[PDB]
RNA sequence: UUUCCUUGAAGCUUUCGUGCUGACCCUGUCCCUUUUUUUUCC
């Protein structure tokens, strides 16, 4: 019902809300935020202009990733823009 | 349940109908679901569309074109090609930011309802390359192209709410052209923008409006020619209270008020609503606020 | 039988 | 994973995962600069018809499937 | 001010308890030297229980303070106050003072506070064991470099929880195990991790969701830390073994250790003898100047 | 394949026999056509639920043989 | 060179019982469902 759309990783830095704030994206976690989000226009694009890669909401903030997630080297699949079970958009 | 008002109602239900037409299999999906184009009533068919919509978001569209391609080519009756247009709609309005490659084909079917005896089919049909252009963004445009020219004709000649249907979608167009191009074609638009302003119809204001943000949303469109043929109508007819206690008018408004600043200044702008924060209603002042 | 050959044609 | 090839599965054949490490083996030589400079001289030809020997490889490593 | 403050926290409603451990936080960061400590230790007696909060901002930024008081005063006491906290936590809800441990664990030298907590795992209560395990993990999660060394320390310890007592156990463990083999990367310290690996190892068949995407952890960063050819060579004889259960996962495994470092593999696939349709032998890596 | 029009005139017949004047049926039949060359057995799925799967075979059938042939012949 | 005790595992089927796991969850959130036999007059 919730998981990744990864589609391909364009150029598009990464957009996150109040709430996913802190977030290392994948890892879950606050801890050693390093490198920087991509995704898709096709995940990012218009109402998602700043739209949270995560709830719906307004982008306030940039999603780093962690360092642990870095040298698994998972941040360089396809774009985590995470797609719920309903239509994204 | 796909047709919903509830916004969460809606998303359940185009997850199972994906995970019942990937589910199942596609020709069971197609050789399902014919018989409720022609079906007498209105919303099934246009419910069944919605539905046509998911599926084709699951199974992907060229999977699906032949047969669609096939129905706006159906010359029994127009209720089908009334349906299989809209299709193209939601699909457009679904699959978005996506539709791009198969853009050609996807028109290449639609064109030929434009020039239709029914109208409706006319209508509709317009209002689709709309909803394409408006996930085609700054893309795609000559693939558009040979629809234009009816267009532009079509623009002159009507009467009513496919009239502003066109515009729905010439508006949409114009961000993808050539402001040399485009310079002509808007220099055309916004005559027949500036007498309509002021129609009763709110399906209307909405769209008129929507495309000043884009026709004089421009580079390449000249700050004081605004300032003189637009404004004064503009603040006139449209700021009114009809418009803001609903809802889209409201934000459709507040957006398109802030273009025309972010070109003219902003004095022009906000000295004309400034006088408006001690008018008494709320949801009005709110407005002029935000 | 029928099927599955178009279906690992489609595999292949 | 599926879309990510040389994954395997529990149904694996013998096979298929020696043809995998072949061209993967592959890939790699004409990667890494020297090791191919190390082949060439061995067995003495072009850099080049090393390459494309073993482009011709590619598929076959092993011969035909069983 | 401060202590106007202090009372508040009881205060139940939401909004409350957000801007206050807001400001307090801000305030015993920046000043906190203009509250004598007896005062904060009166704080910290009170922070304990903001850990009911149902959301999860306010127990964010409240670590966070239990942090920057911790350094104001000095370590020992502040961990020893939290070993006694968090009994009653339902399902997950304590661990964010274990955070605490962490958090504090690093704001004066670890290399400190270890042998209070290690020891602490000796007490028959099973839960808070576990309890300090993840302390383990989230503070070699929190220090990465450092972990250069307290590994020893730690390695006997994942070897006995490691070994069971139950689930938990191992798969709390095997996440410590996880965040070290990270954090140490390249520094030389493998041997000890291949140690461990082994008491890792048997856990690798469960279906106990948590247990085993606990350990899929694991194997991937043990991967990188001992790198494949060590892995490979646990992960051999599974491909082919003839059940189905151990070829389900021994591929599972194969496959995560393949898709990264498949350009390392290559010289870790073992020589093959090639039957009679087939050549499998390399022929190329043998040729010899 | 101009006798793919004529042709036309012969799906038509053949599936007009086999409920009367179904047209978008036809027509994701003969929609087949513009990959010319590249038409395949899935024509025998999708038209294979579409009718009955019985005269499925009997006509997808006919026309790989019409088409194979007449294809040949020019 | 003969004529004798007690015990012990599982597996399968049961809506009993109790601990626990995910920085899960407990606040985001409303926006293109807007659909009709074309039919708004210097």
């Amino acid at each position: 019902d919730l998981i990744f759309c990864r589609k391909q990783a364009g150029v598009a830095i990464g957009r996150l809300c109040e709430k996913c704030d802190g977030k290392c994206v994948i890892c879950d976690s606050y801890v050693r935020p390093c490198t920087l989000v991509r995704i898709c226009d096709e995940c990012n694009y218009g109402s998602y202009q700043g739209r949270c890669v995560i709830c719906g909401g307004p982008g306030v903030s940039d999603a780093y990733y962690c360092k642990e997630c870095t040298i698994q080297e998972k941040d360089r699949d396809g774009c985590p823009k995470i797609v719920n079970l309903g239509s994204s958009k | 349940l796909l047709i919903d008002e509830d916004y969460y109602a809606r998303v359940e239900g185009r997850e199972i109908i994906s995970n019942l037409a990937k589910a199942a299999g596609l020709a069971t999906m197609i050789s399902t679901m014919r018989p409720d184009i022609d079906n007498m009533d209105e919303y099934v068919r246009n419910t069944t569309a919605r539905a046509f919509a998911v599926v084709a978001s699951a199974l992907g569209i060229p999977s699906l074109l032949p047969f669609l391609k096939a129905v706006c080519k159906s010359k029994k009756s127009w209720q089908a090609r009334h349906t299989g247009i809209k299709i193209v709609q939601q699909i457009a309005i679904l699959m978005g930011c996506a539709i791009l490659p198969h853009l050609r084909s996807l028109v290449e079917i639609i064109e030929h309802g434009l020039v239709d005896e029914q109208q409706k089919v006319r209508t509709i049909s317009a209002l689709a390359i709309a909803a394409l252009a408006e996930a085609a963004t700054p893309y795609g445009i000559e693939s558009f192209d040979s629809v234009l020219k009816p267009l532009w004709k079509g623009i002159r000649q009507h009467r009513g709410k496919g009239l502003a249907a066109f515009l729905k979608a010439i508006g949409y167009l114009i961000p993808l052209m050539d402001a040399e191009y485009a310079n002509y074609y808007t220099r055309e638009v916004m005559l027949i923008l500036i007498r309509e302003f002021q129609s009763p119809d709110e399906e209307m204001k909405k769209i008129v409006l929507k495309v000043v943000k884009q026709c004089c949303g421009t580079d390449g469109v000249e700050a004081n020619y605004i300032k003189t043929e637009i404004l004064p109508p503009f603040f006139k007819h449209f700021w009114q209270h009809r418009m803001a206690l609903d809802r889209r008018n409201y934000r459709q408004l507040v957006d398109t008020t802030v273009e025309l600043a972010n070109k003219v200044g902003a004095a022009e702008i906000i000295s004309r609503i400034v006088d408006d924060l001690k008018d008494e209603a709320e949801q009005y002042r709110k407005m002029v606020m935000e | 039988i029928e099927d599955a050959v178009s279906l690992w044609a489609k595999l292949k | 994973q599926s879309k990510y090839i040389g994954t395997g599965h529990a149904d694996t054949t013998k096979w298929e995962w020696l043809v995998n490490q072949h061209r993967d083996s592959y890939c790699s030589y004409m990667g890494h600069f020297d090791l191919l400079n190390y082949f060439a001289i061995a067995e003495n030809e072009s850099k080049a018809r090393v390459r494309f020997n073993l482009m011709e490889k590619m598929l076959q490593p092993c011969g035909p499937p069983a | 001010l401060l202590p106007r403050l202090t009372p508040i926290l009881k205060n139940r409603h939401e909004k409350v308890q957000e801007n206050c451990i807001d400001l307090v936080g801000r305030i015993a960061d920046r000043g906190a030297e203009y509250v004598s400590a007896r005062e904060w230790m009166r704080i910290c007696f009170e922070l304990l229980e903001l850990l009911k909060a149902h959301k999860k901002a306010i127990r964010r930024a409240t670590v966070n303070t239990f942090g920057y008081i911790a350094k104001a005063i000095g370590p020992h006491d502040v961990l020893a106050t939290l070993l006694n906290n968090l009994k009653v936590q339902e399902r997950q809800n304590r661990v964010c003072t274990t955070v605490a441990i962490a958090i504090v664990a690093e704001t004066c030298s670890p290399f400190t506070v270890l042998p209070a907590l290690m020891n602490e795992y000796r007490v028959p209560e099973l839960n808070v064991q576990n309890g300090v395990l993840k302390s383990l993990s989230f503070l070699f999660e929190y220090i990465g470099e450092m972990g250069k060394d307290y590994i020893y320390a730690v390695t006997p310890l994942l070897e006995d929880a490691l070994m069971d007592r139950d689930l938990v156990h191992r798969q709390t463990a095997s996440a410590v195990v996880q965040h070290m083999s990270l954090g140490v990367y390249g520094f030389g310290c493998e041997d000890s991790l291949n140690h461990l690996l082994n008491y890792v190892w048997p856990n690798v068949f469960e279906t106990s969701p948590h247990v085993i995407q606990a350990v899929m952890g694991a194997l991937e960063g043990l991967r990188v830390a001992i790198g494949p050819c060590r892995m490979l060579q646990y992960c051999l004889q599974g491909l082919f073994h003839p059940a189905r259960k151990v070829r389900d996962v021994y591929w599972k495994i194969y496959n995560s250790i393949y898709i990264g470092s498949q350009d390392a593999l290559i010289a870790h696939y073992p020589r093959i003898y090639n039957d009679d349709k087939n050549t499998y032998i390399r022929y190329e890596l043998d040729y010899i100047l | 394949a101009e006798k793919a029009k004529a042709g036309e005139l012969k799906v038509v017949n053949g599936a007009a026999a086999s409920a009367d004047q179904t047209p978008g049926a036809t027509p994701k039949k003969l929609s087949s056509w513009d990959q010319a060359e590249t038409p395949g057995h899935t024509p025998s799925l999708r038209w294979d639920e579409t009718p009955g799967r019985a005269k499925g075979s009997e006509t997808p059938g006919a026309t790989p043989g019409s088409k194979i042939w007449d294809p040949t012949p020019s």
